[PDB]
């Protein structure tokens, strides 16, 4: 399923573009390297996350072990330069994905307020 | 956004040129990502490289355009216009001792260009051949590197037969010249094609060129210049070449006039050294293939007594291009004459060899002159004799040298195949590798002692051999290396790794196995960082070796190096210290260290060397429990080094090995030791004989209380061996006299430390 493709994706781009340890960067580009082979028409989705990191690390890196992967994707992504646009994780409601999952109120907590006085309202009597 | 990041790996790239160990891998890693993005977004990386090549355009420099053009013809080899023709041709053309290989490297830019290309290069040549009817020739000399396939070149020589006439001429001397070269570039890349000539519109163009082109020859100079291009032209047509044997009697009056040049009845030397150029052309040509090999028996004999007279030394190049053509021809009187002579016939052999073995189906392969190799052997040891007990005749031996050792890396199995013999070789070779005053012979010495040392190589020299002369060769170098030494250690790495498949597959076997021992050992103190670790990659071949014996004592420690400045010396000084077990290898790896590390201190009252040695006698020491106590003593008389411009270093350095790197098997003597001195600083009565005995003393509280601090594990074991109470009690005797100065207050003080 494309979509558990997207979601997979996005969830391994986004521990890659916030996670600070060079170690945890090793093995989730090793996994985005093979990911991209894999499912290279859902790739694009991840592209806009990914592209400030790897423009930071192409530019600065110099671990051949975390480049190689890199190298990989990008070789990869322009090997098979689409189907799905970023815009694909909206459709079905994950654009935040990426948004949520980034470091540490008003409009959430007013649906929250609703949920739980809806969820008291029907769960206690 | 990938084009952005292709444009980020591009700028990577740029950013890590020279011009602007971790930098080399990134920038090899980020060249070879742009050439396997290239195999793709060609022209995006392509665009780059020409972009960054104009700027840089407009040493380091010279390494910067080579990592852009090795990039590029990398890039177009592995190619699937507009920007090629308009951007980068230009760029190409304004590169055509770093010069060279530029003019090399992008002429093979040039040439890859040109394959899917060439209507655009044949387009700017075909306008500055316009332009030239109506002089800068440089343009025209493109013709030389391009890719020439025989739709190409037919279309070449018609272009350049319409406008020859019209053109300079100037313009008529770079195209003929250039015309050579292209011809042989077709032939060279598409023997097939040229073989396929020989099984009326290529030779319509050919002889309408040969024809103005003879027109063109009004001097001696001008048929000097033309007649190379004339065979060739001549060669590009077969059908005249048979009328001719029996509109073509200038053709006829040409060969004959070669004929006469090479016989020397032409009195003109230009002529006749023009047609061996020629000739040699000619033969060169019959071995891509015929009426040519007529033409070829006409001329050869003639050629060969030109060219391979020892009597008359012909003024090498062109007799390496007529002795491989001759071998291909017919696989030997010139190549006995070669054999026996002017040393450059022996090199215009050597090299011919190499060619033969490092450049088509037909040709005869090497193996024909395994009959030979006896008299190639001799030549190699009459040769590097001679390159030894050695001016131009001593540099002319130098050339010959690395040329036989080339031959030897190219292939080996000729000079064992014909036969002790390979002893000698190996020996000869071997002896090589220590010369100073030869980098270039004794590096291709390595290599081809490594390419010797391969399986198949040695199956030839089985086991017995070769034991007897792999160990003595280990031996004589592990020797030489414990009196350039870096590259020889990294060479012992990969002679070992073969050693280890050698036996896989599978006296001075134990003498060599020592000896190499106590090279890696005396490596590990080696002031050059990258030494140190190869010596420690060392140990796990000696460990592999090991494994592979036994599996038909200091192995842990061993291992240990294995897998790992200052912070590496004291890495390397830890697991020494690790090493319990005695060996012959370690303890002569010690007493020659010391020995040398002794003879280094006198010289001395380099010095980064003289501490590693002394960290590494301190550290190893423990194995040899005498040598180790003389050591010892010195380095107790070293604490107190007075020397003016070194002393401080010396008692800081001596006092922080001691302190933090001796062997704890060795803290019972140094206890005895420091014991026994201290005691001498008392008389009969007791009492303080008090500037020499007061460094001690500080040193000694220094050195113990470091001692002390060190949780290095086992320490525990040896540091009960020893009483320390005399002499910690004569030290606080001592320091008690010591007045209440602010010097002798700080010792009193570090005392107090040390007694805590």
């Amino acid at each position: 399923d494309p979509k558990i493709q997207a979601l997979l994706l996005t969830v391994l781009a986004t521990l890659v573009k916030y996670t600070t340890d060079e170690f945890d960067q090793r093995i989730l580009y090793e996994y985005l390297a093979e990911a991209s082979v894999v499912f290279p028409k859902v790739f694009p989705v991840v592209h806009n996350l990914l592209d400030s990191k790897i423009n930071t690390l192409l530019s600065l890196c110099q671990d051949p072990n975390l480049l190689n992967p890199i190298h990989g994707i990008v070789q990869s992504v322009v090997y098979h330069e689409p189907q799905y646009q970023t815009s694909y994780l909206q459709s079905f409601g994950f654009n935040g994905l990426w948004r949520f999952a980034g470091p540490f109120i008003p409009d959430y907590a007013e649906l929250i307020v609703k949920f739980l006085d809806a969820l008291i309202d029907t769960y206690l009597p | 956004r990938p084009v952005e990041w292709v444009q980020a790996v591009v700028s990577r790239f740029d950013e890590q040129l020279p011009i602007k160990t971790h930098t080399k891998v990134s920038t090899e890693h980020n060249k070879e990502c742009l050439i396997n993005i290239s195999k793709y977004k060609f022209s995006l990386v392509i665009s780059g490289l020409t972009t960054i090549l104009k700027n840089v355009n407009n040493k380091n420099l010279y390494l910067s355009q080579l990592i852009i053009l090795d990039t590029l013809e990398k890039c177009l080899a592995g190619q699937p216009e507009t920007m090629l023709v308009k951007q980068l041709l230009p760029e190409i053309c304004h590169f055509l001792q770093h010069a060279a290989e530029l003019r090399n490297s992008a002429s093979g830019v040039l040439f890859s260009l040109s394959c899917n290309n060439f209507n655009a290069v044949f387009s700017r040549i075909s306008t500055r051949l316009q332009e030239l009817t109506v002089v800068d020739v440089h343009d025209i000399e493109l013709l030389q590197y391009i890719n020439v396939d025989c739709a190409k070149l037919k279309r070449l020589l018609k272009e350049t037969a319409f406008k020859f006439k019209a053109l300079k001429k100037v313009a008529q001397l770079a195209v003929i010249n250039s015309l050579e070269k292209a011809f042989w570039n077709w032939v060279e890349n598409y023997p097939d094609e040229f073989t396929k000539l020989y099984q009326t519109d290529m030779a319509e163009c050919a002889e309408k060129l040969f024809d103005l082109v003879d027109g063109f020859a009004e001097s001696t100079k001008r048929k000097a210049a033309v007649w190379p291009l004339q065979i060739i032209l001549l060669i590009l047509c077969p059908e005249i070449i048979q009328d001719i044997s029996k509109n073509n009697m200038n053709k006829k009056l040409f060969l004959d006039s070669l004929r006469k040049a090479l016989a020397g009845h032409g009195g003109s030397r230009q002529l006749t050294e023009s047609a061996a150029i020629a000739c040699v052309k000619l033969c060169k040509a019959s071995t891509y293939i015929s009426v040519i090999f007529l033409l070829v028996q006409s001329m050869v004999v003639d050629l060969k007594n030109l060219l391979f007279n020892p009597s008359k030394p012909f003024s090498v190049d062109l007799m390496i291009d007529c002795l491989v053509s001759c071998f291909r021809i017919s696989p030997n009187q010139h190549f006995k004459i070669c054999l026996a002579s002017p040393s450059t016939f022996h090199y215009v052999l050597v090299n011919s060899l190499h060619r033969i073995i490092t450049n088509l189906d037909w040709w005869p392969k090497i193996d024909a002159v395994y009959c030979h190799s006896v008299e190639l052997r001799n030549m190699f040891g009459e040769t590097l004799h001679k390159a030894v007990q050695g001016d131009l005749e001593t540099r002319s031996y130098k050339y010959l040298l690395l040329s036989m050792v080339k031959l030897i890396h190219a292939d080996p199995k000729l000079l064992l195949c014909n036969p002790g013999s390979t002893a000698e070789l190996i020996t000869g070779l071997v002896q090589l590798v220590p010369q100073s005053h030869m980098p270039e012979i004794a590096q291709e010495a390595m290599e081809a002692l490594l390419v010797l040392h391969q399986l198949d190589s040695i199956d030839l020299w089985p086991v017995e051999t070769f034991w007897e002369i792999s160990s003595q060769m280990l031996f004589y170098i592990c020797k030489k290396l414990t009196s350039s030494s870096t590259e020889i250690l990294k060479w012992l790495r990969e002679i070992l790794i073969c050693r280890n498949k050698f036996l896989l597959k599978n006296p001075i076997c134990r003498q060599a196995q020592t000896k190499l021992e106590v090279a890696l050992y005396m490596f590990l103190w080696n002031p050059d960082t990258e030494a140190v670790l190869v010596a420690m990659s060392c140990f796990r071949h000696l460990c592999e070796e090991a494994d592979i014996r036994c599996g038909v004592p200091n192995y842990n420690t061993f291992m240990e190096f294995a897998s790992v400045r200052a912070a590496l010396q004291k890495r390397v000084m830890a697991l020494l210290r690790r090493i319990e077990h005695p060996t012959a290898g370690n303890t002569e790896a010690w007493e020659d260290t010391h020995a040398k590390w002794e003879q280094a201190t006198k010289l001395i009252l380099s010095l980064q060397e003289w501490i590693n040695m002394t960290g590494f006698l301190c550290a190893l020491g423990g194995v040899c429990l005498t040598p180790v106590s003389k050591f010892m003593d010195r380095l107790l008389s070293l604490m107190v080094c007075n020397h003016e411009k070194v002393g401080l270093q010396i008692r800081t350095n001596v006092k922080d090995l001691v302190g933090l790197e001796l062997s704890p098997a060795l803290y019972p003597m140094l206890f005895n030791k420091l014991k026994n001195t201290i005691s001498k600083f008392f008389d009969s009565q007791g009492q303080v004989l008090l500037d020499t005995n007061t460094q001690f003393v500080e040193q000694t509280i220094a050195i113990m209380k470091n001692l002390l601090d060190n949780h290095t594990e086992g320490s525990s074991e040896h540091l009960g061996q020893a009483s320390i109470e005399t002499m910690m009690l004569n030290l606080v005797r001592y320091v008690r006299v010591l007045g209440n100065m602010v010097h002798a207050i700080q010792i009193k003080t570090k005392l107090c430390q040390l007694v805590e």
